[PDB]
């Protein structure tokens, strides 16, 4: 339907002109307007004190990468080549080989941390539930030669915590 | 969004504002000051990367 | 020991412009609901002594297409008249007893615009060439808004000295018999000394164009410094003129205590205006001087001529 | 610097003091977009529509998913339509916070920028709890919403959205009856003719100047017919009365949110 | 000696007490920087005031995405900055270009133009991993200019 | 004899801090590119300063309003006087003589 | 008369928390000067206090102490020193 805003004439009589000529000349606006609305400084400021206090997050957060493994270790990956076919940005670079025991595994596994556009399409394409976007934004290295990840970074980075990650996925696998 | 019939699409042409909202600044600006021009642009809510239409 | 008095006045006031830059943002911060400088102080209080040394380490380039003898002469005349104006000013005793020194304020406040005409010309092109020409143009027009209503209280004071300006206000706090003039006294100094709502001077000024646009932090360190020395000096000049304190000869100690508390309060307003109001879009800046400010100032001028006569209340001198 | 933070180089042969000739240059962020979607699939090339605006997150992907469901002959299921409206009418409280603040920062008002973004961070919280992430969420799909929203968000949208009409009652006292901002914006940029439709404009800088029309109640999207609201119009044809649509639409978006919490059917997604 | 190397416990503290960032807000990582100047994770008054002019700034922060038509306008602006200058790139497009790494109109990396100090990864980094980014930059300042003139 | 040593202190402290801040680290041993990049964002700018009429009339108009405040300046000294009907009726003349010079020019100012 | 009506609470808050030395020792790192209500247990000496539920966002503040694995005395705190279990707690994720 409709609504009309700023469609109204002034009253234009003897009374209300003095109501408007008290505004322009002796400033009944602009002090009652914003000498009071601003101060109003007497609220408590809301500043996260960052090196000690940190802010809220959520158990589906996206961040640093990881590769989990089973109870007593098996390197949960099986090199099934899906986490590399739905990266939209073509970050993953897998090259498998039949490992000597007979079960197949990776040899090289490479995730750029610069082409990584942070979908969550690796996290959800995996059948065997291995590669997980882990919940730690701790980053900021100083060389481009470093942010390229190998296989044997991710496991170290994926076994620095699993008490962190496995508390998250157990809360959230019930929806997906 | 022209789709051919397989998994990868054909042309995908986006229409966004900024083509209309900013071709019509040259009409809109003539006669006023220079310090009126910065007052004009804010009301169209121009967000770039959307002039990538 | 006259020479030890002058250095006892230049040095304790460079802290009060350095410890205003810190209170520039703490006061402007709690309006935004956020704390002050939190980590370096402990409370902030040690910020400007760290924020001063960085400027004099950082390389003071001169521009290649600049002139030479003009570019490095305007910061000489910047701190000269920003600190010379503090001389004839009673608190309660001035350093110098000028016979007529109220006029000497305008003899000092007139030449400050003759540095902006230098620095806008002395260095370089269009972002300060024409962009500083229209900053001299606003500051010249707000003397005739200023010099008239500065004279409009002197018909009631009696003379030109400043010791009579404390004597005549022992029972009045003279903002009451002249409160229309006291309004336009404020906005003039709010726009002449190049501040936040009427702000085509500094950095809000097309938001890109200033006279600070070219000075690296060697010579730039004074411009800001010197400038902040005007703004606490029109505040120390308003509160000796309208809102005058009481002087006791047997107790001069209680003068300054009750005095510095007042100039600080008016100095808060230059911070407290900036966090409310937007700019004025250079036409409407000067559109309200002639058309709107000026004819009232002549009206009260003719009012303050006749009213000392037709009251038979001539001030004595 | 920040006239849009470092883009838009424009030339102005200014006629003395007036401009009378102005012709900008775009292409400083081109990136090769439409060339590059030809080499992806449908689901895989979805997060390059989210990055096509900046600030609309769920308003884009609402017009990609709806443009692929048409080609498939599939409608979304009923709960998948009352989720899209609760987000597609909550990004209209984000694109209108920015257009009324950064406009009034270029002019020079300091605080309503800070006064609203301090409040705005209660609302980037809500993306993280549902999708997983901060701004660019790949959430909407060509078959409805990805996954279900957690236990919550109805005691937390309700605590939020019952207390937003006071925050929008501050900008009315900052800006509307303010004199200096009214002086900065009245009768400025009055393009109102049928050359303001020959140029092919979409909404506001239309309906804020005259012609009442918008595609939400002259075409359908979704289960979107089943809400009731009115579409604000402007009287004259300037910036101050296309400003007042954006203040007034934010009050009307609270009505379409409060009408959306009552109606969600439980079911699939 | 103990006299000279003590003096860089002040100059290398004065240089890290107040950084003045230029920023190049180009794309989506502009907005997620503006929330850091918003008073929740308030950028200013934890040492580092927000934006200034190109003549006065110490430490610039590249964001967004560098195309071909911005590549000379970056390098020109980098020249005017003073001698103790530093470059931080935020965003995952000033690290090798996000996606659009394979499309024709993108400078593939922004290290190919300027030397950049601290790389911060993430489509938009959450203004939480950017205070951790700059608190890595202050920890980088452990260098000295003493024991250079005093050794050689 | 201190007036005059009340300011030559203040200017020799002023010119002290300039040369120490500017000229002393101007002799430092850095690379110091002297290339013509020192001008900001108006690269070449191959033009002369053009005349602007609306920014000349602002100079002359002020000058003719500035003179007769110095006539108006000895009004407080014109109080303790003799015959004062003359003193009042002449003081009111100049202000009106300033006021008419508005109203004629007020019918044509321009975008000032 | 609020100059003593509420300073009486702050008098025991400011002064009687660690005497003369325990007050200014936490003041020289930031303005984080309020003693928290409860305590954490873990781990080294870094009792991660949890406040009296009278805040949100600033109600879970931590303290660092000295030299986790090769650091300086107290003048290098980077924030990544935390154990990978308080990530489930410090960030209010559960
Ligand atoms: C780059 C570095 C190189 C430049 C270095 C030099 C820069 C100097 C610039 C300073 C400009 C200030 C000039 C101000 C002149 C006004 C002085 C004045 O009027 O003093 C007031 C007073 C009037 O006399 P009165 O009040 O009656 O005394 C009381 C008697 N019962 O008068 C008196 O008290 C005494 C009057 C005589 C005092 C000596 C004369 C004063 C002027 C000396 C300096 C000459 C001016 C130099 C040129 C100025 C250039 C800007
Ligand atoms: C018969 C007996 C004798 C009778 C005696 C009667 C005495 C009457 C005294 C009246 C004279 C004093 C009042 C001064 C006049 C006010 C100045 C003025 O005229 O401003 C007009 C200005 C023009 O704009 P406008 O006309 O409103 O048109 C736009 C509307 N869309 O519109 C405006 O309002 C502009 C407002 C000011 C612009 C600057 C605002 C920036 C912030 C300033 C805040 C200052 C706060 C106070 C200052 C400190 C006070 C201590
Ligand atoms: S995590 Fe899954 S998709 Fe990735 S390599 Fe292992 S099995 Fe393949
Ligand atoms: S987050 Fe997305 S783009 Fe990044 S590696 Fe995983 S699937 Fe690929
Ligand atoms: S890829 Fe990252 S930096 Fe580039 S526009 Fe998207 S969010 Fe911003």
């Amino acid at each position: 339907t409709y609504k009309y805003v700023n469609l109204r004439e002034p009253s234009m009589d003897m009374k209300s002109v003095t109501d408007r000529a008290a505004q322009t000349l002796l400033w009944t606006e602009l002090i009652r307007g914003l000498g009071m609305t601003l101060s109003y400084l007497f609220r408590e400021p809301a500043t996260i004190n960052y090196p000690f206090e940190k802010g809220p997050l959520s158990p589906r957060f996206r961040g640093e990468h990881a590769l989990r493994r089973y109870p007593s270790g098996e390197e949960r990956c099986i090199a099934c080549k899906l986490c590399e076919a739905v990266c939209p940005a073509q970050a993953i670079t897998i090259e498998a080989e039949p490992r000597a025991d007979g079960s197949r595994r990776t040899t090289r596994y490479d995730i750029d941390m610069t082409k990584c556009i942070y979908c969550g399409f690796c996290q959800e394409a995996c059948p065997v539930d291995a590669i997980v976007e882990g919940p730690n934004f701790e980053f900021s290295t100083e060389t481009h030669e470093e942010l390229l990840y190998n296989k044997e970074k991710l496991l170290n980075n994926g076994d620095k915590w699993e008490a962190e990650i496995a508390a998250n996925i157990q809360a959230d696998y019930l929806y997906r | 969004l022209v789709s051919d019939g397989s998994s990868r699409p054909y042309r995908c042409k986006i229409k966004a504002p900024g083509f209309a909202h900013l071709a019509g600044l040259d009409k809109m600006s003539k006669g006023h000051m220079l310090a009126d021009v910065v007052a004009i642009i804010g009301t169209q809510d121009i967000v770039f990367g959307e002039v990538d239409r | 020991m006259f020479m030890i008095n002058i250095l006892m006045l230049i040095i304790p006031i460079l802290l009060a412009v350095a410890f205003l830059t810190l209170v520039e943002r703490k006061v402007l911060g709690y309006m935004q609901l956020r704390k002050g400088p939190n980590v370096v102080g402990p409370y902030g209080l040690l910020q400007p002594i760290a924020d001063a040394i960085k400027l004099f380490i950082k390389e003071p380039l001169r521009p290649a297409t600049s002139s030479a003898s003009m570019f490095i002469l305007a910061p000489i005349m910047a701190l000269g008249l920003a600190l010379t104006m503090w001389i004839p000013l009673p608190m309660p005793y001035p350093l110098i007893n000028m016979n007529l020194g109220v006029l000497f304020m305008l003899a000092m406040s007139s030449l400050a615009v003759y540095s902006i005409l230098w620095s806008g010309w002395a260095s370089n092109s269009k972002y300060a060439l024409i962009g500083a020409l229209r900053a001299v143009a606003q500051t010249i027009s707000y003397e005739v808004t200023l010099a008239i209503i500065l004279l409009s209280v002197l018909l009631m004071s009696g003379s030109f000295t400043l010791s009579t300006l404390i004597t005549t206000q022992e029972q009045m706090w003279l903002i009451l018999p002249a409160w229309p003039l006291a309004m336009m006294w404020f906005i003039s100094t709010l726009a002449e000394t190049n501040r936040a709502p009427f702000d085509l001077t500094e950095g809000e000024s097309e938001l890109v164009s200033g006279f600070n646009v070219e000075y690296a932090a060697g010579p730039f360190a004074l411009f800001f410094m010197a400038e902040y020395a005007n703004i606490i000096m029109m505040n120390i000049f308003t509160a000796i003129l309208f809102l005058g304190t009481s002087h006791n000869p047997h107790m001069p100690e209680l003068y300054t205590i009750n005095f510095t508390i007042k100039s600080l309060l008016l100095t808060m307003s230059f911070l407290w205006i900036r966090a409310s109001y937007p700019r004025f879009r250079y036409d409407q800046l000067m559109h309200l001087l002639w058309k709107n400010f000026l004819p009232l100032t002549l009206a009260l001028c003719m009012w303050h001529v006749s009213l000392p006569i037709l009251t038979s209340g001539i001030p004595p001198q | 610097h920040p006239a849009a933070h470092g883009v838009l180089r424009l030339v102005m042969e200014l006629s003395g003091e007036m401009v009378r000739k102005c012709d900008p240059h775009i292409g400083l962020l081109h990136r090769g977009t439409e060339k590059l979607i030809e080499y992806k699939t449908y689901l895989q090339a979805l997060p390059y529509f989210d990055r096509l605006d900046y600030v609309s997150m769920m308003c884009n992907e609402q017009a990609y998913s709806l443009a692929v469901e048409k080609l498939l002959n599939i409608q979304p299921p009923p709960r998948a339509q009352w989720i899209r409206v609760l987000f597609g009418e909550i990004t209209r409280l984000l694109n209108h916070i920015m257009a009324v603040t950064t406009h009034a920062l270029d002019i020079g008002a300091m605080t309503p920028f800070f006064w609203m973004f301090e409040e705005r961070e209660k609302m980037f919280e809500f993306y993280e709890r549902v999708s997983g992430a901060r701004m660019h969420a790949a959430y909407v799909r060509p078959g409805g919403v990805h996954q279900d929203l957690p236990l919550g968000l109805m005691d937390d949208i309700y605590e939020f959205s019952k207390n937003f009409s006071l925050r929008i009652d501050e900008l009315e006292e900052m800006l509307t009856n303010n004199r200096i901002w009214r002086n900065r914006t009245v009768d400025i940029g009055i393009v109102t003719a049928e050359d303001a439709l020959n140029y092919g404009f979409s909404g506001v800088m239309l309906r804020g100047s005259g012609i009442q029309w918008d595609l939400r109640k002259t075409q359908p999207y979704d289960v979107y017919d089943q809400v009731e609201f009115d579409v604000p119009i402007g009287s004259r044809g300037d910036c101050y009365d296309r400003y007042l649509c954006r203040v007034e639409e934010m009050r009307q978006s609270i009505r379409i949110i409060s009408q959306c919490l009552n109606k969600m059917p439980p079911g699939e997604i | 000696e103990y006299v000279v190397a003590k003096l860089d416990d002040l100059i290398n503290w004065a240089r890290r007490s107040s950084l003045w960032p230029m920023t190049f807000g180009l794309a989506c990582c502009a907005v997620e920087m503006m929330h850091m100047a918003a008073p929740r994770y308030d950028m200013d008054r934890f040492g580092v005031v927000f934006r200034a002019s190109p003549r006065q700034s110490d430490v610039m922060i590249v964001a967004g995405t560098l195309t071909n038509k911005m590549a000379p306008a970056l390098r020109k602006v980098y020249d005017q900055m003073p001698e103790p200058r530093y470059v931080v790139s935020m965003g995952s497009c000033a690290n090798g270009g996000g996606y659009y790494h394979y499309s024709y109109s993108v400078v593939r990396g922004c290290d190919r133009i300027v030397p950049v100090d601290i790389y911060v990864p993430g489509c938009p980094p959450t203004a939480e991993a950017l205070l951790y980014g700059i608190l890595q930059l202050q920890k980088k300042i452990k260098r000295e200019k003493r024991l250079r003139i005093w050794y050689r | 004899m201190n007036l005059m040593l009340a300011l030559l202190t203040n200017f020799t402290l002023a010119t002290l801090l300039v040369i120490i801040a500017f000229w002393l680290p101007q002799l430092n041993v850095y690379s110091e590119k002297t290339s013509p990049y020192e001008c900001g964002f108006d690269p070449m700018g191959s033009a002369r300063l053009p005349f602007s009429m609306k920014f000349f009339l602002v100079a002359i108009t002020f000058l003719l309003f500035d003179l007769e405040i110095a006539l108006l300046l000895p009004l407080p000294w014109a109080s303790q006087t003799a015959n004062l009907n003359t003193m009042l009726t002449m003081a009111l003349f100049l202000i009106i003589l300033l006021a008419v010079s508005l109203a004629y020019e007020w019918t044509q100012k321009g975008l000032e | 008369m609020e100059l003593l009506q509420v300073l009486k609470r702050g008098l025991q808050q400011v002064s009687g928390h660690g005497g003369l030395r325990g007050y200014l020792r936490v003041l020289f790192r930031a303005n984080d000067v309020r003693v928290g209500t409860l305590v954490g247990e873990d781990k080294y000496g870094n009792k991660y206090y949890e406040d009296n539920k009278q805040f949100f966002g600033r109600h879970r503040w931590v303290i660092y102490t000295t030299e986790m694995n090769g650091k300086n005395t107290f003048w290098d705190v980077d924030g990544s020193m935390v154990p990978p279990e308080w990530h489930r707690w410090l960030h209010c994720m559960t």
